[PDB]
């Protein structure tokens, strides 16, 4: 019903129609997560090479 | 070879359907959580409609209409009727009702309670049955959940011999094309104890539930009169038929209720598909004027009618989508 | 004028990025060699299209875009493709071996050895900006790179560009074109880690696009090319307000303002119409009322769901072609009385409308026919939560047996992150439930 | 992503030589190592298996190993014997006498370093080595013993590379010696730990197929290898040719292996054909799909109905309706959804390749990770125990330094593997 905020230009136009009214982690922590996961990989690989060494 | 699943064990109707399906030797029941199904006889609560119609290479069908609860819940049915222009506040086949929350339209209800009292006309209502507003509001707040207050039909039609109260149960099947099918066989859930106009305390002749009644089995087997007998009584006692005096109104009410919510629940262009069996409870006053009481989304059938109705469901609602290698239904055209 | 940088991660991101930028060039009349004859301000300017294209003294218009994939195969086709001259080497980044459909491998293992390079190549674009708005990130949910590396990138951008907005164009997994069995794992994992870092995300379910191509373009087996050219049209409709003169959604902040009242619930549903086959001999052009009505058909949505059984928080209509406000309002009034459109009680029941008189451009030799008027509706409805429900269910089935989990644990990820991600998703489904019912 | 091929022992070299012979024809490569094809599809992913020399000469990235020169001299004198890099011929003289201990601990330990020097020389040429593939038998001594020794030492030097194997299982129906169950049991112990993917090629299955289906009265090792070479060509199709999913062993492993130890696949193939006998009628897609799932078409003598499929990979070759493929594949799953685990959604994936194998207008290769594979290991375990309960023929092994405990341990691990498969069959 109510058309408002009609804005017109050469490219087109825009408006709003209403039918009814209403009723972060730091660089430190990130580098910590990545390196911590890298350590777990190193540990897993070391356990393998140790197992293979046996 | 089609496939289906069962997720409602307590369903007497569809326990029989799954039986019939298996007996064709062209349907295979799968486990509960097997997603690769053609048909789903889903649960009553928290049915996962969102997970339907996303299996490539499978046409999927479910035995429930999403959003049909708005019709099959007493609090919702009132709101639906009052807000929908199709039914309107002026609806003549639905009793005057109001939505009441425990400590909403309580002030609105009292405004009508006054005209009844300041008019010296019938002023009995129902949630228990009472003629005093205070006795009712004190009962709702004592229960906990939301209740609906409704005008009590003080002048119901009474079967003879017995001076008995009764209600009518009609079974309606809506398929995937939203064809509205009325089961030709209905049943009158009667009271055996004579209707008492003065004493509302005794709720044994006011409430006609099959459980409460179970004078049980005096006049007919199990307090259940079918249409052939009821039709005969109307002819002998009132010089009319079930078709003319009542069934036209019933078909009108059913048609109107389902047409109202069609755009909200229709699965015409959906990725999955729905059908559903409903149970409409009707009430007849002394002037042969039909009133809608409520709608059941998960209705049980009558023992005699299980075999015929359940088979009917397979024919028009299931086999119509999944065909295999005169009609008991009356099509309410629209 | 404020610039926008487009980031394309993984196979899906890159190949969709190619479709979009191809289309962009055709809409602005830019040639494969980057020359734009209509641009009379040689070597610079602050026009609307400069939001996406920077300029060189030689008169070349280059995309403000970076392509990144942990495998060289896909981007190599950009290096040697028809628009090879458009981008320059520093924009096209490639690794040696991919993430192997593994989130943990893309995020932790391989992500760590290339993240600094990527951010540096991004920083080089940002330095060429006078006023950076933010980023548009294209990626898949299912891919190891698209899921794993994206989330890591999104985390760092929030650190290096804290004041900048970040939008997503995300491909939701569909078995009909799925490449991995563990895509639900990757989807939940990247969604959990990216959620706090994304201001607004447009999900496209490959299932929806696949069936739209089959149903409306009569393509029996849609290829990625078929899917992507259709997606690029939708993406174009969404970003057109950033590239052309207008007053609606003129910057990235306005997307969150107009579509996302609640931060976590920042997944607007896109619905596009009309989709018509180019090899359709005889076609009757559709009207404003007809295409606007199609915006409420699930068969036209980017995600198959039922908005009737949910609640709207916001709704924008974006028209392109022969359209005027009068016909739009007439179409809305009619639709309102025929369809179920429930808004949340704390939002006005209304529509923000944007019209561009230039009709949608079609790729020569493409599958889409030229139309006189098209529309893309952006509605934030709780019904899109059905997609989260589907996805979390598949996640639960596999994780209950810890199937495939060892692949992620082997890349340095903890098994706890699975349950932590799933819990965050369980909360998300709850948020949608509170708002919607 | 380059793959380094290795073939060990008599069986390993004979199926290995046959494998290169088949795919060399598919890629247009002749015995000289020169290309003579008509499609660029043939050369797009040929780097995966072939090294390119000057003058555009294609040489297999293959290493031939044995503890005796007999079989390798036959290869070198075979049809495509000249294509192989002569330096990649690494062989001993003593043999292994069908003894796992000799191949793994004594005779093979003396030769293994020489092999790893050739592996290292090949790997250093690779732009980005993705992994290895081994062809060998488990019933002998060299392929079984030294082959698994190689795998262990390759897993010590390239621990982040994929190890794949085509392992021929022994069978009394096609037996050379009685100690095959010993050699096989000892080898399975190794494969469970040190491979990502193992294609179980059962000689019992290959025999039954040749006898029952192909109606060959007396099948030879040549007949058996016609089935193997056809299967090996199929399972490596997506690795060797352009397609939707982009050619690498890790993505196969990730999607096929829900649990690390359960990585023993059942190969299948359709249509089943015998040597020389040309078929004139191409199979319809419904026929390819039906047959490739039939137990009669499985290369591992296990009944798939006795177990459940964890994951499945299917590759159709030839000019066909990829839509019809989709429907038929979806039909199988939707018809027999009980034989697929429900806790791995969409565990069946399919790919298509335009290029068909030689002699067929179209074909279908099956790669299944079924829990029914336990039947294979139970069979070997029963044969193992029948002898081991009396310590029969054990002196062949203790004479090489082995102890009875190592047999008891190998026996225990395979029985564990069996029970692990059984755990997920009743999930
Ligand atoms: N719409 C569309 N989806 C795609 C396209 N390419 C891949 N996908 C989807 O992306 C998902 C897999 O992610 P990819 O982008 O292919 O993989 P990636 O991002 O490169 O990550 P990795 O290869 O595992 O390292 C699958 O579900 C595909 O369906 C594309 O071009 N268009
Ligand atoms: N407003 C009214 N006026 C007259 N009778 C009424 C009435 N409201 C209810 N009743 C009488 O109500 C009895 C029981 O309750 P109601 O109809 O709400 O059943 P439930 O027990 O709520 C539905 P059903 O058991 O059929 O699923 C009706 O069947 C009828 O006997
Ligand atoms: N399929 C096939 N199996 C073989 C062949 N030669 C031997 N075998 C099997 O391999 C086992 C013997 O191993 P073999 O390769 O001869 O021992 P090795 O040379 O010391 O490795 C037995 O179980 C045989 O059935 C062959 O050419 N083809
Ligand atoms: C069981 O789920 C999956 C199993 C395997 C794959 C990928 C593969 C695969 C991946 C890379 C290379 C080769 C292969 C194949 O040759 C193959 C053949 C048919 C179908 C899938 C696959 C992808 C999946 O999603
Ligand atoms: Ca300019
Ligand atoms: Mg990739
Ligand atoms: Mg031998």
């Amino acid at each position: 019903m109510e058309v408002i905020e009609l804005n017109k230009c050469t490219s087109g136009q825009s408006f709003e129609v209403i039918l009814k009214p209403p009723s972060d982690p730091s660089l430190e922590e990130i580098q910590k997560k990545l390196e911590a996961a890298e350590e777990r990989r190193k540990y897993q690989e070391a356990e393998l090479l140790k197992h293979l060494a046996e | 070879m089609y496939t289906f699943v069962v997720r409602d064990e307590n369903s007497s109707v569809y326990a029989e359907v799954s039986r019939l399906l298996l007996a064709t030797g062209q349907w295979k029941r799968l486990r509960k959580d097997n997603p690769r199904f053609n048909l789903m006889l889903g649960e009553r609560n928290r049915l996962p409609f969102g997970r339907l119609g996303h299996e490539p290479g499978l046409v999927q069908l479910v035995n429930y209409y999403r959003g049909a609860d708005k019709l099959c819940r007493k609090a919702s049915l009132v709101k639906l009727i009052k807000t929908s222009p199709e039914l309107s506040e002026s609806c003549t086949w639905f009793p005057e009702s109001y939505v009441i929350y425990p400590t909403d339209e309580r002030e609105v209800f009292l405004a009508a309670y006054n005209r009844r009292r300041e008019g010296r006309e019938g002023n009995v209502w129902i949630a228990l049955i009472s003629s005093e507003a205070s006795e009712l509001l004190d009962f709702i707040d004592e229960q906990g959940q939301v209740h609906v207050i409704q005008k009590y039909l003080e002048k119901p039609l009474l079967l003879e011999p017995g001076h008995r109260k009764f209600d009518i149960r009609s079974w309606v099947l809506v398929d995937h094309l939203y064809n509205i099918y009325l089961y030709r066989e209905g049943v009158l859930r009667t009271s055996s104890e004579p209707y008492n106009s003065a004493n509302f305390q005794d709720k044994t002749c006011h409430l006609t539930n099959h459980c409460i009644q179970k004078n049980y089995g005096r006049y007919e087997e199990g307090n259940e009169m079918f249409f052939e007998e009821f039709n005969q009584y109307l002819m002998d006692a009132l010089n009319t038929t079930l078709e003319n005096s009542i069934l036209l109104q019933i078909k009108h009410i059913i048609r109107s209720c389902l047409m109202c919510i069609e755009p909200a629940i229709s699965t015409k262009h959906l990725h999955y598909q729905s059908f559903q069996l409903f149970g409409f409870d009707f009430m007849v006053d002394e002037e042969l004027k039909v009133w809608l009481i409520e709608v059941n989304g998960a209705p049980a059938c009558a023992q005699k009618l299980y075999a015929e109705l359940c088979q009917g469901i397979v024919d028009v609602a299931i086999s119509s989508v999944f065909p295999l290698a005169t009609s008991i239904f009356i099509k309410l055209h629209h | 004028m404020r610039e926008c940088i487009s980031i394309h991660v993984g196979q899906a991101g890159v190949q969709i990025g190619n479709a979009c930028w191809e289309l962009y060039c055709l809409e602005h009349g830019i040639q494969p060699d980057g020359q734009m004859p209509s641009d009379k301000t040689i070597g610079g300017g602050d026009d609307s299209f400069n939001t996406f294209f920077s300029e060189t003294g030689a008169g070349k218009h280059v995309p403000r875009a970076v392509f990144v994939d942990l495998e060289p195969t896909v981007i190599d086709e950009v290096r040697t493709g028809t628009y090879r001259q458009l981008f320059h080497p520093e924009q096209l980044i490639t690794g040696k071996e991919d993430a192997a459909n593994n989130y943990a491998r893309g995020h932790y293992t391989i992500g760590k050895e290339i993240i600094d390079l990527v951010l540096d190549r991004i920083r080089k674009l940002a330095d060429q900006c006078t006023g950076l708005q933010g980023f548009l990130v294209f990626h898949s949910f299912g891919g190891g790179t698209g899921s794993g590396f994206t989330s890591l990138l999104m985390e760092r951008l929030s650190v290096d560009y804290g004041k900048k907005s970040k939008l997503e164009f995300s491909i939701y997994p569909a078995p009909q074109v799925s490449t991995a069995v563990v895509e639900p794992y990757n989807s939940i994992l990247t969604t959990h880690t990216t959620l706090e870092h994304s201001d607004c995300a447009f999900m496209v379910d490959n299932e929806a696009i696949y069936d739209i191509c089959r149903r409306n373009l009569d393509i029996e087996r849609p290829t990625y090319t078929n899917l992507n050219r259709l997606i690029s049209q939708i993406v174009s409709s969404i970003t057109a307000s950033l590239r052309f003169d207008g007053a609606l959604n003129v910057d990235l902040t306005e997307f969150q303002t107009n579509l996302v009242p609640y931060p976590r619930i920042h997944f607007p549903l896109a619905t596009y119409a009309p989709v018509i086959s180019a090899e359709k001999a005889y076609h009757e052009q559709l009207s404003v009322a007809e295409i606007t009505n199609a915006c409420f058909e699930p068969a036209n949505q980017m995600v198959k769901c039922d908005p009737r059984h949910g609640k709207y928080m916001a709704c924008c209509l974006l028209y392109r072609g022969d359209v005027v406000p009068k016909d739009v309002n007439a179409a809305i009034a009619t639709i309102k009385t025929k369809r179920s459109i429930q808004f949340v009680d704390w939002c006005p029941t209304g529509f923000k409308v944007g019209i561009n008189y230039q009709p949608p451009t079609v790729v020569p030799g493409g599958d889409l026919a030229k139309v006189q008027r098209a529309v893309c509706m952006l509605s934030n409805t709780t019904a899109i939560a059905e997609a989260w429900a589907r996805l979390d269910h598949k996640f639960d089935l596999m994780y209950a047996k810890r199937a495939f989990v060892h692949w992620y644990v082997g890349e340095g990820m903890e098994e706890g992150e699975f349950s932590e991600a799933r819990e965050d998703m369980a909360a998300l489904e709850k948020d949608y439930e509170e708002v919607g019912v | 992503r380059e793959i380094v091929h290795i073939q060990a022992g008599q069986c390993g070299n004979q199926i290995g030589a046959k494998f290169w012979e088949v795919i060399s024809d598919e890629h247009g490569i002749d015995p000289t190592g020169s290309y003579h094809g008509d499609s660029d599809l043939q050369l797009e992913r040929i780097n995966v298996y072939y090294n390119e020399a000057t003058g555009n000469k294609y040489v297999p990235r293959a290493i031939l190993v044995d503890l005796e020169p007999g079989t390798m001299d036959s290869v070198r004198s075979g049809p495509f014997g000249q294509i192989f890099r002569p330096d990649n011929f690494v062989f001993g003289q003593s043999g292994a006498g069908n003894n796992w201990a000799k191949g793994h601990y004594t005779e093979g330990a003396e030769l293994v370093d020489s092999v790893l020097d050739v592996v290292r020389k090949e790997s250093e040429s690779c732009d980005c080595l993705q992994g290895f593939q081994l062809t060998h038998s488990l019933g002998g001594g060299t392929g079984s013993g030294m082959g698994t020794l190689l795998i262990s030492k390759i897993r010590e030097e390239y621990p982040d590379r994929i190890m794949n194997t085509f392992s021929v299982m022994p069978s009394p129906k096609v037996s050379d010696t009685v100690v095959e169950p010993y050699n096989a049991t000892l080898s399975v112990h190794q494969l469970v730990e040190n491979t990502d993917e193992t294609y179980c090629i059962d000689n019992e299955a290959l025999y039954d197929i040749c006898f029952r289906t192909l109606k060959l009265t007396t099948p030879t090792y040549g007949d058996l290898n016609h089935l193997v070479s056809a299967t090996m060509s199929g399972v490596t199709t997506c690795l060797r040719f352009p397609g939707q999913l982009n050619a690498d062993l890790r993505k196969l492993a990730v999607n096929m292996v829900p649990f690390p130890r359960l990585h023993f696949f059942m190969p299948g193939f359709a249509p089943l054909t015998s040597r020389g006998s040309q078929q004139y009628r191409a199979l319809t897609v419904p026929e390819l799909t039906q047959q490739m799932f039939d137990s009669k078409n499985m290369m591992a003598a296990c009944d798939p109905r006795h177990g459940r499929y964890l994951t499945v990979a299917a590759i159709f070759r030839g000019r066909m309706s990829m839509k019809e493929v989709d429907e038929q594949m979806l039909n199988v799953q939707n018809k027999n959804s009980s034989y697929f685990v429900e806790w791995i959604p969409n565990n069946v994936k399919t790919a298509v390749c335009d290029i068909p194998p030689r002699g067929l207008k179209m074909s279908a290769t099956f790669i299944g990770n079924s829990t029914a594979i336990q039947e294979l290991f139970k069979r070997i375990s029963e044969q193992f125990t029948a002898m081991f309960r009396r310590k029969a023929f054990l002196h062949w092994y203790t004479g090489e330094g082995m102890d009875e405990m190592e047999f008891t341990e190998a026996e225990s691990n395979m029985n564990d593997l069996v029970s692990e498969y059984q755990q997920y069959q009743d999930a």
